[PDB]
């Protein structure tokens, strides 16, 4: 039961997990962006003509 | 084995102690000098390390005690540049070869004293 | 209504500032409970609530030409501070947020910027050389008192009778990262002409989901003036700064004898 | 400054004794090349416990030692009367310096 | 039945494979994670965020809190700049130290708009107007105002709004840029002018300062990992 | 949008002349104004097609690190000096470049996939060379019997993890999942293990600044297997860690300083982190 996967330029690449512990999986990339406006975080959001 | 010179009396004036070791332990290993006043206990004056000359000195004795080496003779050099009454003491120079198993600083092998000389007894009075 | 007029109320306290920037919530999550999908503990909690959660206000500070930064540790700054400090020394486990909120009022002919840092883990220096970690529990804990950045650094000289004491330069932020670089943690700057307070919301950030708050500081409390105070007269000008924190959502998990620990 | 040790012990033949070196934090709570050593009079010292409980070679295996806390401590069992003689306790004291203890002398009854 | 071919590059220990691995202790029963606020999933997030300038750095003021600080005053108008800046941002000493530089100094190759802030740190009464600009590269740096002129510039005038930004448009004849001082992809020139002079009324400092910063855009990326310099270990 | 989508597109703009001021803030605030170069410049309408996949966290502690040199020996025959086998407590915090990486973050999980590469040297001027000598590695975790010799009982390995390395054959490697006690390691630790109290003694209640725990991870221990050989071969095991599956929760400045010792703590002197260059010099 692989797992199947698209490259980026499509070509698709196959992997097999052989073991049975999380620890031993390759490192599957894949990982999802964030919005960073958390670190920049006021409790009112605004864009044009910004109040002090 | 390990060597030293002879012992000193004149009081206040500065004294030169010598030590000599055989090539491979004098290139090899670090060199250690400690002092045992009558009846006190040892107490720990400095490293010196020829392969490299990096020195390291007891605060106690930061400011008098000075140390140099010698390459071609296999010898190290301590000086006391000044002296007082509480000097009055037998001193040691040692060798560390032993390696400890413990790995230090993740980069370095420690090692103990184990080789002992016959030290040198000095004296500071009139 | 305006952004630049804000109020606040906790417990039975209440702050209203008509020259407030907006309020920053630390790393955009407000304080909150403990869920229960990811409490340790299995002895109830006590909620204090209103009990605990007022502003309280630690010791007054005077900024002048000379004076060089002071720094702050909760919640060890309010172990003198009413029944939140005599619940903090009664239990072991325990978890709060602040609200902490910086007051410095000057009239518009002055200038002058404060820099208000939160930062986790605020770790600081030791006074040695030599004797690395040694700093003793007495002088790394202020109190409401807090510390004093110094400009330059001085390590003791006398082994025989050592100090223990902290020694934390300003420009390296007393840890050895570079000033310019302490806007990564959450912060707000005062500016003498644009606003006379700042306030930070700081949630209970831990790798424990609750911790021994005796033994542990979870946020350090930086003010550093990046721009000197100054003003027309040259015979040494003074303004005061007033720090006020808030405990919220704060939770005191396993009850214990009285902690007396050996400050004095 | 330097390390505690007991001042002078004592026991008479067949006894087993332990002889107690108490550093300071750091010293040898933190790090574990703690080092015994003995001395005769009249006599260089002579290692006898080098690691925490490591024993070199050519000494008896009478002799051996522990760490606990800031304490590590050297105990001899079966006490006898050819190891009458000054003891003293070694350790890396933070950075790069080192330190003795005020040694002890063991005496056989 | 299965013969194997042994490829070249077998027995080879590349230091930043993705290869499987037994586990050392099998069966290990992990803790679970708890949400712990301001989790990092990219490391431009950590790039989009303002830190100061050590503008200064000159010889009595370097290492010292002065650095970041750039002293203004109310003297008669003149057309020399305040500062200046190379925009080499991993490379340039004033530049490097920022948390920007610091991120950058661990890659070769970056893109994306830069944008510059700067505060007011004087008294409210204080008034004045600051040209601030940036010119790309390939002439002469400008030393007057008359040259700075001709480039993408903002006029900001210092009121009740403290502070302003200059967005540098990504003006590039490469889709990415050394971090090295390579003079093929030189960033360009920014600088710091009086549009005109801060006048500040009677019974007031007649000195003010200014604090600037550097932050990242959305646009922002780097590919190419490197190690940095700054650091090293002895003894 | 996963990491490697593109970035954002630039909308094209023309010039503007109204009321919706972008360019000015207020960094007092705390934010900082989430500008696009469309909002204050005349810009084209172009794609993007750069990405930000190589800046994720997962791949920037991909390449891994260094940590330790351990040395062993297997000393001649004849000498009467015992046999050097070496004891490493695992840490990140002695190699400069990692724990650099590492505490750009406060608190993180990571597995370790822990990499030994074993190299080898003869020790004097005669040629009778040793047979292709074979390796132990042990896993020692907290309060574990570190061993005294190299022959001890401790070595049966009833228990402990162990990997065996011959000589000549390719790297060994072995990975550990997240260990850790907390839900997360914590590079900085702003507290004490032991808080002195009014009734204790002065030495009972101290504890140092900063010592979370005085073995976190463990211990690591490596033997040579062969019985003394003739000749006196020593050897020297380097270990590399390599972070996997790595999370971060909380960013912190970048040290300038030098770094000096297990804790933050800065050496005299050594306090000049930048150098001259005029303000008024581009």
């Amino acid at each position: 039961g692989a797992q199947v996967s698209s490259q980026k330029v499509t070509i698709n690449y196959t992997t097999i997990n052989y073991y049975r512990d999380s620890a031993s999986n390759a490192a599957s990339k894949q990982d999802f962006s964030q919005d960073p406006s958390k670190f920049t975080e006021p409790i009112k959001d605004v864009l044009i003509k910004t109040a002090p | 084995l390990v060597q030293s010179g002879a012992e000193l009396k004149k009081p206040g004036a500065s004294v030169k102690f010598s030590c000599q070791a055989s090539g491979f332990t004098f290139t090899t290993y670090d060199i250690h000098w400690v002092r045992q006043a009558p009846g006190q206990g040892l107490e720990w004056m400095g490293m010196i390390s020829p392969s490299r000359d990096s020195t390291i000195y007891a605060q106690k004795f930061q400011g008098r005690v000075t140390m140099t080496s010698d390459t071609s003779t296999s010898t190290v050099y301590m000086e006391l540049t000044s002296l007082r009454s509480e000097d009055t003491a037998l001193y040691y120079c040692a060798t560390a070869s032993r390696p400890s198993a413990w790995v230090f600083r993740s980069l370095y092998t420690y090692y103990y004293m184990d080789v002992w000389g016959t030290g040198t007894t000095v004296t500071v009075s009139s | 209504y305006s952004d630049r007029v804000l109020q606040l109320t906790l417990g039975n306290s209440t702050i209203t500032t008509q020259e407030a920037a907006n309020s920053v919530v630390a790393y955009g999550r407000w304080p909150e409970y403990l869920r229960d999908s990811e409490a340790n503990p299995v002895d109830q909690p006590t909620e204090p609530d209103v009990a605990a959660c007022r502003f309280y206000t630690l010791d007054t500070v005077s900024w002048t030409k000379e004076s060089r930064g002071w720094w702050w540790k909760l919640p060890d700054a309010l172990r003198d501070m009413g029944l939140f400090g005599q619940n903090m020394y009664y239990h072991y486990l325990g978890r709060s947020g602040y609200t902490v909120h910086v007051q410095c009022n000057a009239s518009k002919f002055h200038q002058g910027a404060l820099g208000v840092f939160a930062v986790p883990e605020m770790c600081l220096a030791g006074d040695s050389n030599t004797t690395t970690m040694h700093t003793s529990y007495q002088n790394a804990n202020p109190g409401e008192k807090g510390g004093t950045f110094t400009g330059t650094f001085t390590p003791d000289n006398n082994q025989t009778s050592p100090a223990r004491r902290f020694c934390p330069v300003d420009y390296l932020l007393g840890n050895g990262t570079l000033l310019g670089n302490a806007f990564v943690f959450p912060h707000q700057i005062i500016n003498l002409r644009t606003n006379n307070c700042a306030t930070l919301v700081l949630p209970y950030v831990n790798s424990l989901s609750i911790d021994s708050m005796v033994k542990h500081n979870n946020w350090g409390i930086a003010i550093l003036p990046l721009a000197p105070l100054n003003f027309a007269s040259e015979s040494s000008p003074e303004i005061p700064i007033t720090l006020t924190i808030a405990p919220m959502c704060c939770e005191f998990n396993g009850l214990r004898n009285i902690t007396l620990p050996r400050l004095q | 400054s330097a390390l505690t040790q007991p001042a002078s012990v004592s026991g008479s033949p067949g006894q087993s004794i332990t002889i107690s070196c108490t550093g300071t934090i750091t010293d040898i709570g933190y790090y574990n090349y703690v080092s015994w050593y003995q001395q005769h009079p009249g006599k260089a010292p002579k290692l006898i416990i080098f690691d925490v409980t490591n024993r070199p070679s050519g000494v008896s295996d009478r002799f051996s030692g522990s760490k606990s806390g800031n304490t590590a401590s050297l105990t001899i069992s079966g006490l006898q009367a050819e190891d009458e003689g000054d003891y003293y306790c070694f350790s890396h004291r933070s950075n790069n310096i080192r330190v003795f203890g005020g040694g002890t002398k063991l005496t056989v009854l | 039945g299965l013969p194997v071919m042994n490829t070249p590059g077998s027995n080879q220990y590349l230091t930043a494979d993705n290869f499987q691995s037994p586990c050392a202790l099998p069966e290990f029963d992990v803790t679970p994670p708890i949400d712990i606020p301001g989790e990092v999933k990219n490391m431009m997030e950590l790039a989009e965020i303002d830190t100061m300038i050590p503008f200064d750095l000159s010889a009595t003021k370097k290492n010292t809190m002065e650095m970041y600080r750039v002293r203004l005053s109310d003297k008669p108008h003149t057309d020399d700049p305040i500062l200046c800046l190379s925009l080499s941002p991993a490379s340039d000493p004033r530049l490097s130290h920022t948390m920007l530089g610091e991120i950058l100094n661990y890659y070769t190759h970056w893109a994306g708009s830069l944008k510059f802030t700067f505060l007011f740190c004087g008294s409210m009464m204080a008034t004045g107007k600051l040209l601030v600009s940036y010119a790309p590269p390939g002439a002469d740096p400008p030393k007057k105002r008359k040259e700075a002129m001709l480039g993408t510039h903002v006029i900001w005038d210092i009121g009740l709004q403290s502070s302003c930004t200059m967005v540098v448009p990504w003006i590039s004849n490469t889709t990415y840029r050394q971090t090295i001082d390579d003079s093929f992809t030189e960033g360009g020139y920014i600088s710091v002018f009086y549009q005109t002079r801060i006048v500040v009324p009677l019974s007031t400092p007649r000195e003010m300062d200014i604090l600037g910063f550097v932050s990242a855009c959305n646009d922002f990326s780097v590919r190419l990992l490197r190690d940095t310099t700054h650091i090293e270990q002895k003894a | 949008a996963t990491s490697r989508d593109a970035l954002p597109n630039t909308e094209a703009s023309g010039p503007t002349h109204s009321k919706e001021i972008p360019a000015l803030t207020a960094v007092e605030t705390g934010a900082t104004n989430p500008l696009v170069p469309s909002d204050t410049v005349q810009t084209r309408h172009v794609v993007q097609h750069r990405s930000r996949s190589e800046s994720s966290i997962e791949s920037f502690f991909a390449r891994g690190a260094c940590v330790t040199i351990m040395t062993v020996d297997n000393p001649a025959s004849t000498t009467n000096k015992d046999k050097l086998f070496a004891v490493w407590k695992i840490t990140y915090k002695d190699t400069v470049q990692l724990r650099r990486k590492l505490e750009f973050f406060t608190y993180s999980r990571f597995d370790m996939e822990l990499t030994f590469v074993v190299t080898a040297n003869f020790t004097e001027t005669n040629n009778g060379h040793a047979l292709n000598q074979v390796y132990q590695i042990m896993y020692v975790p907290p309060g574990a019997p570190v061993p005294e010799k190299w022959d001890d009982y401790t070595w049966q390995t009833s228990s402990n993890p162990s990997i065996f390395y011959t000589y000549g054959t390719a790297p060994a490697r072995i990975s550990v999942p997240y260990v850790g006690i907390s839900n997360a390691y914590s590079h900085f630790y702003d507290g004490f293990s032991k808080v002195p109290l009014k009734d204790q003694s002065a030495a009972l209640g101290d504890s140092l600044y900063g010592a979370a725990s005085l073995n976190d991870f463990g211990i690591l221990a490596v033997r040579v297997v062969n019985d003394h050989n003739p000749t006196k071969v020593t050897s020297k095991i380097r270990v590399y860690l390599k972070p996997k599956h790595i999370r971060v929760w909380c960013p912190r400045p970048p040290r300038a300083v030098a770094y000096y010792g297990p804790g933050v703590d800065y050496k005299d002197g050594t306090l000049t982190p930048l150098s001259t260059k005029d303000l008024t010099t581009y």
